């Protein structure tokens, strides 16, 4: 299960 | 079962004027792909392989599809953000890639965590070994660094790494553990090829092996020929298995003085072969 | 930056004349991911070439496996031709059945 990515 | 890894490979590629960015999430267990999201479809969804499907249920993959589309759109913004950071024209194609995941030891405990970013194929920013601080690669990534340092992004990742990531990995095995079941020993043979004059080439082949890691060596009466040896990068056969070869140029008539050695985790012990001419 | 593709062309199984086999063209070490790959039989594009999904490795470089069905003969010449932004001109690599 992949993480939720956060804005760069 | 020794150390194990869960890793996601993420690609976001803009193509201005030619459509929306192409987004992909690819999940690997022990370097075996087990799931893939590809945004390049009318109604795109997570495509788990048979095992993870229905050994997890439809609801779950539905929710991961929705999380994938969420990530997709967040990355869309990021591509625009990075144009600004680097003062790049809006008309060119650019890529962002992530490797994200964890590795556990045989005790089930987290060994290593992965959260690393690249822009146009160069390192951008990465979570350090300490799982607390970040390595920015350049001035643009310092902007991302400061921002994440403020929001406590590192702590957000430790929780995922030590919680969700690690637990998924523990769940996979027991249940399965299919990389030793997927272990295939190389089958080796030596071929013989003519060079100019009084030299010949002996080529040691390893075929049909998995996983990809392998070693081939040539020995002249004990003592690896640590040079003069040619080889190719290990390469896929396309049926799941891999191939490699190593060759040496030896004198004509002296082929029986050379031995090929093949080391692969699938083998009861290293293979040892010579050129066998038919009679 | 931009990385320059490396190419290998080789059969799935040891080739023997007359026996259906598969011809691979394995392209690695390239970036950006847009790449144009074709396989050629005796100078002419083979129309039915199947592509793997594209992946990338730890160093960020992409890779992909093109392949096509073939039955080797003593004389037919195969090649794989790759067009990619890192290269002024298309790189071509010939199948050598000893490699």
């Amino acid at each position: 299960e992949i993480i939720n990515f956060e804005k760069l | 079962m020794g150390p194990h890894s869960l890793r996601y490979f993420v690609t976001a590629v803009s193509r201005p004027g030619l459509g929306e960015p192409r987004y992909m999430e690819v999940g690997y267990v022990d370097d075996t792909e087990f799931v893939r999201f590809d945004s390049d479809a009318e109604n795109p969804r997570y495509e788990p392989r048979a095992r993870w499907m229905e050994q997890e249920g439809p609801e779950y993959w539905e929710r991961e599809t929705q999380k994938a589309k969420g990530n997709e759109q967040s990355f869309r913004v990021d591509l625009r953000t990075l144009l600004g950071y680097y003062n790049q024209s809006k008309g060119g194609s650019h890529t962002i890639q992530v490797i994200s995941g964890c590795e556990v030891g045989s005790d089930g405990r987290l060994l290593r965590g992965y959260q690393q970013y690249a822009y146009d194929g160069c390192d951008y920013i990465a979570l350090n070994e300490d799982l607390k601080t970040w390595t920015a690669a350049d001035m643009a990534a310092l902007i991302t660094k400061h921002k994440w340092e403020q929001a406590g992004e590192a702590e957000r990742l430790r929780a995922y790494l030590e919680g969700t990531c690690v637990e998924w990995l523990r769940r996979y095995l027991k249940n399965g553990n299919a990389t030793l079941l997927r272990t295939d020993s190389p089958k080796a043979h030596v071929t013989h090829h003519s060079r100019p004059e009084d030299k010949v080439t002996l080529r040691c082949w390893a075929l049909g092996f998995y996983p990809a890691d392998i070693t081939l060596t040539w020995q002249l009466n004990g003592e690896e020929l640590i040079q003069d040896m040619e080889l190719v990068e290990t390469r896929p056969a396309g049926d799941g298995t891999f191939q490699k070869w190593a060759s040496v140029v030896v004198p004509l008539g002296k082929e029986q003085y050379y031995t090929c050695h093949v080391y692969h985790q699938g083998l009861p012990e290293p293979l040892t072969l010579r050129w066998e001419p038919p009679p | 930056i931009q990385k320059t593709p490396q190419i290998q062309v080789y059969s799935r199984h040891p080739p023997e004349n007359g026996k259906p086999n598969i011809l691979n063209c394995y392209v690695t070490q390239f970036h950006p991911p847009h790449i144009e790959i074709q396989m050629l039989k005796n100078g002419k594009k083979i129309p039915k070439v199947e592509m793997s999904d594209m992946s990338f490795s730890k160093d960020w470089s992409f890779y992909i496996l093109a392949h096509t069905e073939f039955t080797p003969t003593e004389t037919d010449t195969y090649a794989c031709r790759v067009k990619h932004d890192s290269m002024a001109e298309p790189k071509t690599v010939y199948w050598d059945r000893d490699m």
